[PDB]
RNA sequence: GCGAUGAUCACCCGGGUGGGUACAAAUGGCAGUCUGACAAGU
């Protein structure tokens, strides 16, 4: 309904950095993605 | 163990672990369609088989790995499928809707047929066309109401096949998806030349297209167009 | 009057139109959106069932053609008490081969007819009572296949799964054969032993 | 004093035994083409080998014929009627005259 | 002859190696991505976090975004090493499917040169040989 | 698949074992397969039923 | 013969021949269904080369169905007397391949006509 | 109200891991389907 106090949008977007700090495990370390994209391309090609 | 989790459409999820893919429950478990490896994984426990998606197979699949925002394809849907070559696709897609849902599997070489009819014995869910998808008024007996119309068809006319079968068929307000080739279409031009007139061949067949998506590095010279069917 | 014939996997069905020119309304699509509508403007006039699979596989390969049936001439031949009604009918084809029939029926195809199938076919299992929805998608997944079968030229003496099965039965056979012989050269040449010397052959043996 | 009788018999036995499964199983497959949910609906394989020999093709479905299935083991499963109700709407390709052929006689081999 | 064997057998078995590699890994898409909006005005305060309701960093994940209300024991380095070398271990496999390659197409070449037929040896420039055969038919 | 194959496997269908083995070990190759059993090759004699 | 089919125009034709022609003088030609069929299996195959007057078309009809598997383009040509002297031998060929080799001095020729082939399926 | 016609002699938190024997299935792996224009006669 949309009748959030100013606590409400504290707690869900708790959750929202909380599972979205989950995901970036499983999406893996910017480095890496430097060399497994170079990867990519020569498969790739 | 590998950890399956959801998805965000409905009927997909990916089996991450030291090797991730993108993935679909398996509608008849202990064998594979087309090859594709299955996984098993035991959930509050017991053990539920998944199918393997290859992206570079299925044109759809590579839709799900682009970021395509809305699928009209989710579990109990009526989904019309074109072009259904065989069940590479099509059993994914029956997957996804489910067994409460139904695919119309529509095709028109009859070698490629066989194969489908085979594949459609295993899938109660699938229901498969032996017919040229030109003249959809063939097969209205066979096709209620769909709420989608994927059309994977490589054919230089292929607008027209969607706009038949979609006034027939599909519901207001309902989906389209379709698959484009530029080479088939026109080569002397760039790929997005094509793709901007099929939009707007589209558009004049009361279809307001949401988003398109080009389909690299799974396919060149391939989008996938998404776009509601307004009749109002 | 105004009729409509709709086709469907479970049996053909004639539908009686309230007004006679529904067909000429720019309004169809709101005034046929919900059941409710449909049911009051609609009403069963006739319906002839497929009795089994292979006359619904007959009826189907008719109407794909084109060609009326007996059952559909049948059906329409109810009606013909009613002077000077429409009939409304998805295809041309079909359309035009009913009005060789002879009948006293002035029979239209027309575009605007389509949204008449369209909200027909979206609400046909409630305005179709007794077969729910489940069982309307189980006739046509059983009618599908057979003519899937018809249209692929399916021939039941050209399928090479029963020759793979049949090999490797008769392998099995061999087997299964050779041990019984060897059990019965060995309990039986108990009583008498110098059987199997003499004659090799099991059958025979 | 012979008591060799009683290793040959427990030796043909078991044999039996394992003959009576494989060919039966084989029975199930030959006759799960032309009607694959039947032989989901009787798992006993002795039961269903009886009842192939009776309904040899599924488009022969009569009342007489239900009471006659009906008698064979018992409708406390229900089976008689499943198997009418879902012979009239099945996905098994009908397999040709002498196909089926075999399948009775090989279910007949499983019988004896 | 038995050379070319081989050496042809064992880039049979790399190329399925390498089949069965490529669809055990999982490639990101890189692919533009076009939303079509009526207005003008919907266009400049367009907001991609708007448009698919989720946080900033959850958008640029392509393969699956999530919106925020569905968003409401391995090291992770160990992990990411574990990714790199499967990607890796295919990489070496489509090299030396080219390595068997090359090697096959020389050991060929050499075939020919055996076979009957009459034939000249040109050299470029840049010194490759090559063999021109004469136009005679095989009778 | 078999329409799809070429007459040189059709050939040695049978002998994939010793195929392979000989292929490996650059080794002669067989020659029959499983058609050694076809009544066109029992009548041929000595190198013929290579041929 | 309506199931061979793309079949070459004659203009096309003698495009096709006159590279058969060439590459078979220079060793990047395998003749006969047989063996083309072998190059499709390997991935070697540039494209193929079929006679529609072969009797019965049967034979080379396996080549359409591994050719579209495996995206390699193919092209019908009248006459299987006339694709063998091309091939330069002595016997009639009902099909051929060109082998891909991207050293070849004949490769422009060979990408001229493949785009064509392309074009006609 | 005994007995030589035979006494005695893995792990972890009610729950889960570890090991062994037998059978069956797998479109799971090993695993990749030989060569390619001459030959026989006078």
């Amino acid at each position: 309904e949309g009748t959030l106090t100013d606590h409400e949008r504290k707690y869900l977007n708790k959750l929202i950095k909380r599972n979205s700090q989950n995901l970036r495990s499983w999406d893996l370390e910017e480095e890496v993605r430097d060399e497994l994209e170079d990867i990519q391309q020569s498969i790739l090609k | 163990k590998v950890v399956i989790e959801p998805h965000r459409h409905a009927g997909v999820y990916i089996a991450r672990g030291k090797e991730d893919l993108l993935v679909t429950k398996n509608m008849a478990p202990g064998e594979s369609v087309y090859g594709e490896k299955r996984i098993s994984v035991e959930e509050p426990p017991t053990k539920v088989e998944y199918r393997v998606w290859n992206p570079f197979r299925s044109k759809l699949a590579a839709g799900i790995m682009g970021g395509l925002d809305e699928l009209f394809i989710a579990p109990g849907k009526k989904v019309l499928y074109l072009g259904a070559a065989s069940g590479t696709s099509v059993s994914h897609v029956s997957d996804v809707v489910g067994p409460e849902g139904v695919v119309y599997a529509v095709e028109f070489s009859h070698r490629p047929g066989r194969e489908l009819i085979s594949m459609a014995k295993k899938r109660p869910n699938i229901i498969p066309i032996i017919e040229d998808a030109r003249h959809p008024q063939k097969y209205r007996m066979l096709i209620g109401m769909v709420d989608c119309v994927f059309a994977d068809v490589a054919q230089p006319d292929q607008a027209r096949i969607i706009a038949l079968n979609s006034h027939m068929f599909l519901k207001d307000q309902g989906g389209v998806v379709i698959s484009i080739k530029a080479n088939c279409i026109d080569s002397t031009v760039d790929a997005e030349t094509v793709f901007a007139r099929e939009v707007q061949k589209l558009r004049e067949e009361r279809i307001k297209p949401l988003e398109q998506l080009t389909l690299e590095p799974y396919e060149r010279d391939h989008c996938i167009v998404v776009g509601r069917y307004m009749r109002s | 009057m105004a009729y409509v014939l709709t086709e469907t996997s479970a049996g053909y069905a004639l539908l009686k139109a309230s007004d006679k020119k529904i067909y000429k309304s720019s309004s169809l699509i709101q005034d046929l959106d919900s059941s409710d509508k449909v049911l009051k403007e609609f009403k069963i006039a006739a319906f002839s069932k497929f009795n089994s699979a292979a006359n619904a596989l007959e009826e189907a390969n008719s109407i794909i053609e084109g060609k009326v049936s007996s059952q559909l001439e049948k059906l329409l031949e109810e009606i013909k008490k009613d002077k000077k009604s429409t009939l409304i009918v998805s295809e041309t084809k079909l359309a035009n081969a009913i009005n060789k029939l002879g009948l006293n029926f002035n029979v239209v195809s027309d575009a605007v007819t389509l949204d008449i199938y369209r909200a027909i076919k979206e609400y046909l299992p409630e305005l179709l009572p007794g077969m729910s929805d489940n069982d309307l998608s189980k006739m046509s997944l059983g009618l599908a296949h057979s003519i899937g079968r018809h249209k692929l030229k399916f021939s039941a003496d050209k399928v090479d799964v029963m020759i793979i099965q049949a090999i490797a039965l008769l392998d099995d056979l061999d087997k299964e054969l050779n041990t019984y012989a060897m059990r019965c050269k060995e309990w039986y040449g108990w009583h008498f032993p110098e059987l199997a010397k003499i004659v090799t052959d099991s059958v025979a043996y | 004093k012979n008591d060799n009788h009683i290793i040959q018999a427990i030796a043909l036995l078991d044999q039996l035994d394992k003959d009576i499964n494989t060919f039966a199983m084989r029975v199930k497959e030959w006759y799960g083409w032309h009607f694959p949910e039947l032989a989901k609906l009787v798992p006993d394989n002795y039961t269903f080998a009886k009842l192939v020999l009776f309904i040899k093709d599924k488009a022969s479905l009569n009342d007489d014929s239900l009471h006659d299935l009906a008698a064979l083991l018992n409708e406390d499963s229900g089976i008689a009627q499943r198997v009418i109700d879902n012979a009239r709407i099945s996905m098994g390709q009908d397999i040709s005259e002498t196909d089926m052929e075999n399948v009775c006689v090989f279910a007949q081999r499983v019988a004896s | 002859t038995q050379d070319s064997n081989y050496v042809r057998t064992l880039r049979q078995i790399e190329l399925k190696k390498l089949e069965k590699g490529a669809k055990q890994l999982m490639f990101k898409s890189s692919g533009n991505h076009t939303i079509f909006v009526d207005s003008r005005e919907k266009m400049n305060e367009f907001t991609p976090e708007k448009f698919f309701n989720t946080t900033s960093e959850m958008v640029n994940r392509s393969e699956n975004r999530l919106t925020k209300d569905q968003l409401a024991i391995m090291p992770k380095e160990s992990l990411d090493k574990k990714k790199l070398k499967k990607f890796k271990q295919v990489k070496q496999h489509l090299q030396r499917e080219t390595q068997l390659k090359q090697v096959q197409q020389r050991m060929d070449a050499q075939r020919e040169l055996l076979k009957k037929g009459s034939k000249k040896k040109i050299v470029d420039s840049s010194g490759k040989i090559s063999f021109k055969w004469k136009k005679q038919r095989k009778r | 698949s078999l329409a799809k194959s070429p007459a040189s496997t059709i050939q040695i269908l049978g002998a994939e074992k010793a195929l392979f083995r000989a292929l490996k070990t650059k080794h002669d190759t067989p020659k029959y397969g499983l058609l050694y059993h076809a009544s066109l090759v029992g009548q041929a004699t000595g190198k013929n039923k290579g041929k | 013969n309506p199931k061979a089919f793309p079949l070459a125009d004659a203009a096309l034709t003698q495009q096709i021949l006159d590279v058969v022609q060439q590459a078979a003088n220079l060793r990047q030609l395998k003749k006969g269904a047989n063996e083309a069929t072998k190059t499709l299996n390997r991935g070697i195959s540039e494209f193929i080369i079929m006679a529609a007057d072969c009797e019965p078309i049967e034979i080379l009809l396996h080549l359409p169905l591994l050719c579209e598997d495996k995206n390699v383009p193919y092209v019908f040509v009248p006459s299987r007397v006339a694709l063998g002297r091309a091939c330069g031998v002595s016997r009639p060929v009902i099909a051929a391949s060109i082998t891909t080799n991207d050293a070849s001095a004949i490769k422009t020729q060979i990408y001229a006509v493949k785009d064509k082939i392309e074009t006609l399926l």
